[PDB]
RNA sequence: UUACUUAUUCAAUGAAGCGGAGCUGGAAUUCAUUUUCCACGUUCUAGCAUUCAAGGUCCCAUUCGGGGCUGAUCCGGGUUG
RNA sequence: ACGAUCAACUUA
RNA sequence: CUUAUCACCCCGGAAUUGGUUUAUCCGGAGAUGGGGUCUUAUGGCUGGAAGAGGCCAGCACCUUUGCUGGCUCCGGUGCGCUUGUGACGGCCCGUGAAAAUCCACAGGAAGGAAUAGUUUUCAUGCCAGGUCGUACUGAUAACCGCAGCAGGUCUCCAAGGU
RNA sequence: AUGGGGAAGCUCCGUUUCAAAGGCCUGAUUUUAUGCAGGCCACCAUCGAAAGGGAAUCCGGUUAAGAUUCCGGAACCUGGA
């Protein structure tokens, strides 16, 4: 205790070397880094049409695991089991000469997107999931306006990663729910029931509002004090 | 019917400027947090002749306020400024001779020289020996500051723009006549080849619009439109007036 | 030369004064003494500024 | 002509201190106390300033040593004009 | 109030 | 090993100014004076190394031919020539490259103690140092000019007399 | 050259610029390993001089011709141990 001192040095603007801090803030991202963080500051710098705001509207955390453990139980078969069902139906029809029907009818969330605007046009699919993510949104923004047209219920949720676990693959972007069984049923006309709610009944003013316009941290807070300079009295 | 001089100096392969002996580019140290919100001292260190250029240029060394290293920077030197001497930069500096205070900070009437015509270029204004550039006013809604430039210019610059005050060294050059070609020639040989000139009247047509005839004439009038053409813009150059004048320079 | 420097021991390469083979000992003595006299300065106006800070 | 910035254009920087709010004080002296402004540790000297920084505080399975927070305010990732 | 050895190269 | 200009240090503290260069430049920011320190230009003494090389004399004798002896030592001079170096002065609106490379200094990281550790910047000791050029002319005959052409073609050393 | 940008294209500009541009030390000591409990930066290709810069050799002898290269003697530098 006696043999050190108190050396402390003064970070002033000429006085010593300025500690090491956080620059995170000013690190010289790569390009790429750059083109993403613009592109989405553009995105959302730009009045988006309301396909863009109808969009990145996705339903609540609640009712996105609801819907997802449903889909869950109702997850398609794998290889493993795939190979199963085959061995068995070829034994079957083998030894009893089955028509093909020892293997009993399938319960699965019928996916991809031709498909499942196929099951919409046929008016076969009970719910439509549709990721927000789409990287071409050509792909998805026809997708509420074809389901409402077709009166079936639809919800915007996030992550055609999420999907795509769901349907045990990479990216999905769509999912949809086309029979249910018994013993579930309640349970998914309730969830169908606040998924229209939420989107099929408010389809209509979503589609007539607008999105995007909002305006950087600066910019706001120079907008701020510039109505306040202005209104001073 | 051929290329001529200044269309030639313009692709300038023989005509660059002979950079060998300079001491590198005199520029103010940039403007990163010290400049804009204190002071940094430094020491002018060395005061060299700079080749071609007939202003002393000063070797000044500052402290990098981020790592351990010393910096140093070339200004050119103002009269007064002498080796190993305090020199202090920033918007919080005082109003002394060699010190780099921004427009804004410098009073009305200051003379200032290397000032920057936008706040970051590191100098561009009033750099040549003998010359300043003089604070008329200050605007300081919209910060701004009005300036008198040694053409008897006023210009209005962003009131951040800095400029070490005082008056560039090396002054009253001009004022001894050169008395020789050879002091012609050694000075243009360091500058870069545009000595000796040879008229245009003196030269033959395909060499030059004045070129050509039984006596040494134009010919035809030597004030050139400023929509004239390359090739066609020799003499004078959209000139306003012409002859002597009998007068002031109306400032 | 420099190479010879090189293969030239340490002693021929410097004094064994402080800033021995870089500084000549006039400049080192007036480094030192600007050192000792520019810090007591500081000691002096630190104070000054302590109490004229205490007093207003 | 108007309150714009994201297209585009220009210039720098090792993209380091941008915008906003808070620690501290000096004011007209406050018709009730952030209501309006400012400062945010350096100018007699060709010295020095660098070991995730010394100190402070809490915790130490305690070897020839350390860990978090602080010193070095917080939020927004718009590098700045 | 005091003096020997010792180049010789320029002028008159 | 020893030797200088320049520069630097200690001691007293200088007008009656002194010292001093061919050239007038310094001295209370400390000169004259006394003493000392430093640079490897340069010189000197050694070792190399007289055993070498030169200058002589003598004796064997088709035998790719030899061997002995002596000397090689002291000086001097200079507006001498050339070259290098040093302290300087003149010139410039001209102030007369870069880089590789090699040292040194600040700082204190890490490491170190009675037969065990710290130094291979002190001395001595061991090994290796690859690849290409290397002959000759370089010019009234080896280059170019149709040629062994009175032409052209860069540079180093430079005795005596007038 | 490269990144990058022009040009229908042979190719042009550009040389640090709007690029994610990167190699050596006591080293953990034994199946691993410039993967590792570790460390710092910032020239930011390359080419360009047999007259610029530059590590180090001299004497004597020797050949039909080579010698500061061979031989004899006497040295020095670089790298390693």
């Amino acid at each position: 205790n006696p043999l050190t001192h108190s050396t402390p040095k003064n970070f002033g603007i000429g006085q010593a070397v300025q500690p090491k801090r956080n620059l995170s803030r000013y690190v010289k991202w790569p390009e790429y880094v750059r083109v993403q963080r613009q592109k989405k500051i553009l995105s959302i710098r730009l009045k988006v049409p309301p396909t863009i705001a109808q969009f990145q509207y996705t339903l609540d955390r609640n009712t996105a695991a609801e819907t997802f453990k449903l889909f869950n139980k109702y997850r398609p078969e794998t290889a493993a089991e795939k190979k199963e069902r085959l061995t068995k139906e070829a034994a079957a029809v083998a030894e009893g000469k089955s028509k093909q029907d020892a293997s009993p009818k399938p319960y699965a969330v019928k996916y991809g997107l031709n498909h499942v605007v196929a099951l919409i046009e046929n008016k076969k699919a009970k719910l439509v999931l549709i990721a927000n993510d789409v990287d071409p949104i050509e792909l998805v923004v026809f997708l509420p306006a074809l389901c409402k047209k077709m009166g079936v219920p639809y919800a915007i949720v996030k992550g055609k990663a999420r999907l795509g676990t769901l349907v045990n693959q990479k990216t999905s972007a769509v999912a949809a729910l086309t029979e249910v069984r018994a013993e579930d049923e309640a349970a998914l006309a309730k969830l169908v029931s606040t998924i229209d709610a939420n989107f099929a009944d408010k389809y209509d003013e979503v589609k007539k509002h607008w999105g995007g316009g909002i305006l950087g941290n600066k910019a706001q807070a120079k907008m701020d004090k510039r109505a306040k300079n202005s209104d001073s009295a | 019917g051929r290329v001529i001089r200044n269309q030639r100096k313009g692709a300038g392969s023989i005509f660059t400027s002979h950079t060998r002996l300079r001491q590198g580019a005199a520029k103010l140290r940039t403007l990163d947090y010290a400049e804009r919100h204190g002071y940094i001292r430094g020491i002018v260190k060395q005061i060299v002749h700079d080749s071609g250029r007939g202003a002393p240029l000063a070797k000044v060394v500052f402290r990098d306020p981020y790592k351990y290293r010393l910096r140093e920077e070339i200004f050119i030197a103002n009269e007064g400024v002498h080796t190993g001497q305090f020199i202090y930069a920033g918007k919080k500096a005082s109003l002394n001779v060699g010190n780099v205070l921004p427009l804004g900070s410098v009073p009305e009437g200051t003379i200032v020289s290397n000032v920057e015509e936008k706040p970051g270029d590191r100098g561009a204004l009033a750099r040549a020996s003998g010359n300043y550039v003089i604070i008329i006013g200050h605007n300081p809604d919209e910060n701004k500051t009005r300036v008198r430039l040694p053409s008897g210019a006023k210009k209005v610059i962003s009131s951040d723009a800095r400029g070490v005050i005082g008056v560039i060294a090396g002054g009253g050059r001009v004022d001894k006549p050169l008395l020789k070609a050879g002091r012609a020639f050694h000075k243009y040989r360091l500058k870069r080849n545009s000595w000796p000139k040879t008229r245009g009247v003196a030269m033959n047509p395909v060499d030059h619009p004045h070129g050509g005839g039984n006596h040494q004439h134009i010919g035809k009038a030597s004030t050139i439109s400023r929509g004239a053409v390359s090739g066609q813009k020799a003499g004078l150059i959209a000139a306003r007036r012409t002859g002597l004048l009998r007068g002031s320079q109306k400032t | 030369r420099p190479r010879q420097y090189a293969t030239v021991s340490k002693t021929h390469k410097t004094v064994s004064r402080a800033y021995g083979g870089s500084r000549c000992a006039n400049c080192v003595k007036e480094r030192i003494i600007r050192a000792f006299l520019i810090e007591e300065q500081k000691i002096v106006k630190k104070v000054v500024k302590e109490q004229t800070e205490a007093a207003k």
